[PDB]
């Protein structure tokens, strides 16, 4: 059987309503064998809801199961950030006649907080690091919302290349983001350049974030 | 009480073999549910592989996908196996035992184990370098560079400073070498404590507040 | 015996 869900992600507020739709291919066992996980990183499938709607063991009210056969809803009601999470469907039918179970594809949800600035700090690369051959600069932006965008220039020179970005799930207190951005370039180019700028854009605010390499 | 813990995930050569075990813990099988395998690639969400029913029938049942490489069993009465084998970099991923309840007791026997990472890469373990962070000559980091297979574990003055700490996912470079970085933010001394359990690696890294 | 599901 193949389970579909809503789309990759939807939002709302502290407070708001978000509605997660899921399908089935063909009808879960006796109409309501349908469950709802949350899903945090690096941790397993946390149950919320089994037989379509009713709600797990120690799981908030403002959690809402509908639906039969193959179509089915969560509805979280009052979304707190804690909530900012990813939610599965798993459908069940007889192990003899199909899978045994089936997990639809997933659907995040961000919830929209209070909106913070991020803080910028850029990080020269140890001394140490110029010895490997490759040196690693990294960015951090911390404790913002909404979303950012990063930009590495050096000399003024916008980057394009060498950069990852690695951002942390919300915050299950305020909804903010940490991001880490690393430009990495051999020692030879790094020692090429002069100037290394990090600018974090939030909507239309930008921090500026630059060393010298020389004043390291 | 009831636990489920997955083991035997590691780093595995592309057409290699490896077997994972699913132990529980407070509970022996008796009847009335499957124990489960499900996998779960990185950025993607969990896939169903296998299930083995717990009583008398031990009934096995394979994704179509699956049936081919995969063989599930039964290997005790507290231990499931999951033998993988012709193994490519699709088959990367968190691999999670979990109990399968009868209808009527989903909720009830509901229990997943942790997970266990199955690393599919040409590659051999390698120990990360660890560098300090701190500003050009207060946040300071450590960047923990270069290592394979996962996990590395940071902590902050051997775990007792937590607030203010930043720790961020890992990012796998092209190399397949993973890389990853953690910020402390602090108004007394800020030492990073990294291990890479899978060479042996423990490095404590002291962070003087620039360079 | 093993339930349908």
């Amino acid at each position: 059987q193949v389970l579909t869900q809503t789309a990759s992600s939807v939002s709302a507020a502290v407070g708001g309503t978000v509605t997660i739709s899921c399908q089935s291919s063909q009808s879960v066992y006796k109409n309501n064998y349908l469950a709802w996980y949350q899903q945090k990183p690096g941790q397993p499938p946390n149950l919320l809801i089994y037989n379509a709607s009713t709600l797990a063991s120690g799981v908030s009210s403002r959690f809402r199961g509908s639906g039969s056969g193959t179509q089915f809803t969560l509805t979280i009601s009052g979304v707190q950030c804690d909530d900012a999470a990813t939610y599965y469907c798993q459908g069940g039918f007889p192990c003899r006649t199909a899978d045994c179970n089936v997990f639809g594809g997933g659907t995040e949800v961000v919830v929209k907080g209070d909106p913070v600035a991020p803080t910028v700090l850029i990080f020269p690369p140890a001394a140490d690091q110029v010895a490997t051959g490759t040196v690693t600069i990294v960015c951090v932006a911390n404790k913002y919302f909404p979303d950012v965008t990063v930009t590495w220039e050096v000399d003024g020179t916008t980057q394009t290349t060498g950069i990852e970005n690695s951002k942390t799930p919300q915050n299950s207190a305020d909804c903010t983001y940490n991001l880490s951005s690393t430009l990495t370039l051999t020692s030879t180019q790094y020692n090429s350049h002069k100037e290394y700028t990090c600018k974090v854009t939030q909507g239309t605010t930008s921090v500026v974030q630059s060393f010298n390499r020389g004043d390291c | 009480q009831e636990q489920l813990v997955e083991s035997g995930g590691d780093l595995v050569k592309p057409g290699a073999s490896l077997t994972l075990t699913c132990t529980a813990s407070g509970f022996s099988f008796s009847s009335n549910y499957w124990m489960c395998w499900f996998r779960q690639a990185p950025g993607k969400g969990p896939e169903w592989i296998a299930c083995i029913y717990a009583g008398n029938s031990g009934s096995t049942y394979y994704a179509t996908w699956a049936k081919g490489r995969f063989t599930i069993s039964k290997t005790s009465s507290t231990t499931v196996t999951l033998q993988m084998t012709s193994l490519t970099a699709a088959d990367t991923a968190t691999y999670f035992c979990w109990r399968r309840g009868a209808y009527g007791y989903y909720g009830d026997l509901n229990l997943w184990g942790p997970g266990t990472l199955v690393t599919v890469s040409s590659g051999q373990p390698k120990a990360p370098s660890v560098f300090p962070l701190a500003p050009c000559c207060v946040t300071l980091g450590c960047l923990v560079k270069g290592y394979l297979p996962e996990p590395v574990t940071v902590t902050w003055n051997s775990g007792t400073l937590t607030n203010g700490v930043r720790t961020f996912p890992s990012v796998r470079q092209s190399s397949g070498l993973y890389s990853l970085s953690s910020v402390v933010s602090v108004t007394p001394e800020v030492t990073c404590n990294v291990a890479h359990p899978a060479t042996n690696t423990k490095v404590d890294k002291t962070v003087a507040p620039s360079t | 015996y093993e339930p349908e599901a």
